[PDB]
């Protein structure tokens, strides 16, 4: 059971915090990530994180987004700062399948996301 | 600070391998008194001595007829033409009596070994497997008790406590008078070595965080390869097992101078199927890796070069595994690596005439294929599973793996008498079967 939160409205160069809520069973033995819908286009990719702590990022948003893991609240956070005008879409929380495909383009879960605008 | 850990790993490396150099079986034939006097009296050639005197006759087969028989005749008090001494005494093969070898055996080697010293050659050939069986039993028994001893006194005394017996036992084994004391010292030394190396692993890996842990996870394979390579140089200048053991012992002396649990892991029907497939490939790969080295160490024409070459091709396996982690899924390299192991053996069983040139190329490919398939399991383990503190479940799993490893030398050594190419069929079957099980790992319910 995945649920997203956060979102709002910003003018230019703002900052807001997102949050993905896990169930407890998928928190410890799975891999989390974040995907961007980009309406009028195919879904995009932002960042992942695993149990060890090794993180991956997209070339377009490198040096701007930061992902962190919290164990007490059983949530996965994501920080976005200095937003570009292109960054406007709904953001989904997903659990990729490692053993098939390229490792990050096959989904077995989603949470219907939430909308943000600039 | 990595120098200490590298030295400890390079010191642990020869323990599981030293049976290749300490104990080897040279060409032998038992001693028949009366031939040396005739050889010195008539000037018999030493190269052709085993052509008119050996009881093996035909070199094909005749394992018992050549190494465990004598031509019991009256060598003395007999007049011969000094051309074919047996042409008149018997005049026919199998028409004169045989018997068991009594006085002893004459070996062809400049050095010495355990087989040469204690004569484990004719009917005591099964005594050599006890050498590895005792060490594996010590490895099994050491895992259960190392946790308990570290609690009442802390980790400060235990680490210093267990690095002195490993050297004292080695020295005393180098100064052993009989066979049973060697087994006792071997078990006493093997009780603690795996625990020491496991503690050193965590001690070295404490400082490394995310990413750094992955980077230092290969330095501990590089040190193992370096230790394996540097052992071939010592065995070249010290052809006596006492000297080699005493030379590899003293370094260590100078060196010292809600929450995650196994309960949650099994009730869920998706995390229960994933581990019964992941804890079986590990067993299969460990068995194959243990067996291949012991098989190579018994039928090698030139042992010093094959053992040197079998690590310079193991080195790039970690680099390939680290290269293929980002742009390729996790089951294609595993399937390819597990498929490359079976075909190597299946070809090795079939190249009779020109095998000497092709073995150094095929066995290297097999070793590389096995080396690649082990790092992927460790990377997946690090990626997907949480940080278990310490579990009797993991302890029992390691104990069962050691139980599986105890049996292997008996099957490897004792099944080769019926047929020479029989142990190379079980390895191929296991390798080919381990490739068809990894295809059940992907989740087929709503994968896209």
């Amino acid at each position: 059971q995945l649920q997203e939160s956060g979102g709002g409205l910003v003018q230019a160069g703002g900052s807001l915090r997102l949050s993905c809520a896990a169930s407890g069973t998928i928190f410890y033995y799975e891999i989390m990530g974040w995907y961007r819908q980009a309406p009028g286009k195919e879904r995009e990719f932002v960042a992942t994180i695993d149990q060890g702590g090794i993180t991956n990022y997209a070339d377009s948003v490198k040096g701007r987004f930061t992902i962190s893991r919290d164990n007490a609240k059983n949530t996965v956070y994501l920080q976005m700062n200095s937003l570009k005008p292109e960054d406007t879409a709904v953001y989904y929380c997903a659990v990729p399948d490692v053993f098939v495909g390229r490792g990050w383009d096959y989904l077995i879960y989603w949470g219907q996301g939430t909308q943000v605008t600039v | 600070a990595f120098l200490i850990l590298c030295l400890l790993s390079a010191a642990f490396a020869p323990i599981c391998v030293g049976i290749v150099f300490l104990g080897f079986t040279p060409d032998h034939h038992c001693q028949s008194p009366g031939v040396a006097e005739l050889s010195q009296r008539c000037g018999w050639s030493p190269a052709e001595e085993l052509n008119y005197t050996v009881p093996g006759l035909g070199p094909a087969g005749e394992a018992f007829l050549g190494q465990c028989r004598r031509y019991e005749v009256d060598w003395n008090q007999s007049a011969l033409s000094c051309v074919d001494p047996l042409a008149s005494l018997a005049t026919n093969r199998s028409h004169l009596p045989l018997g068991p070898c009594q006085d002893g055996w004459v070996y062809d080697t400049p050095g010495s070994s355990i087989v040469t010293e204690f004569n484990l050659v004719c009917a005591d050939s099964w005594k050599l497997d006890l050498f590895q069986s005792c060490l594996n039993a010590g490895f099994l028994f050491g895992s259960l008790g190392v946790g308990y001893f570290a609690d009442r006194f802390g980790r400060k005394l235990c680490l210093l406590g267990t690095v002195l017996v490993n050297a004292v036992s080695g020295v005393l084994m180098a100064f052993s008078p009989n066979y049973m004391s060697m087994l006792l010292f071997r078990l006493l030394q093997g009780l603690v070595s795996k625990g020491n190396w496991m503690a050193g692993y965590t001690l070295i890996t404490e400082f490394v965080g995310s990413g750094s842990r992955r980077t230092v996870a290969i330095m501990y394979q590089m040190a193992f390869t370096v230790g394996l390579v540097a052992l071939t140089g010592l065995a070249y200048a010290l052809p006596h097992w006492r000297w080699l053991q005493l030379a590899v012992s003293l370094p260590t002396f100078l060196f010292l101078l809600l929450s995650p649990s196994f309960a949650d892991l099994f009730r869920t029907p998706r995390l229960r199927k994933r581990t019964f497939i992941l804890m079986y490939l590990w067993f299969t790969d460990s068995v194959l890796y243990q067996g291949l080295i012991l098989h190579m160490g018994a039928t090698s024409g030139n042992l010093y070069l094959d053992f040197l070459y079998s690590a310079l091709v193991e080195i790039p396996g970690a680099f390939i595994a680290l290269i293929t982690i980002d742009r390729v899924g996790r089951i294609y390299p595993m399937a390819m690596s597990n498929l490359l192991a079976g075909a190597a053996c299946l070809v090795m069983i079939f190249i009779s005439p020109d095998l000497h040139w092709l073995n150094i190329i095929i066995m290297c490919v097999g070793r590389m294929g096995i080396t690649i398939a082990i790092q992927m399991i460790c990377l997946v383990n690090a990626e997907l599973y949480p940080t278990f503190v310490r579990n009797l479940g993991v302890m029992v799993c390691s104990s069962l793996c050691d139980i599986g490893g105890i049996i292997t030398p008996f099957i490897v050594f004792r099944l080769r008498e019926v047929w020479q190419a029989l142990p190379l069929i079980l390895f191929a079957v296991l390798g080919l079967l381990a490739a068809g099980v990894t295809l059940l790992l992907p989740e087929t319910k709503g994968v896209a």
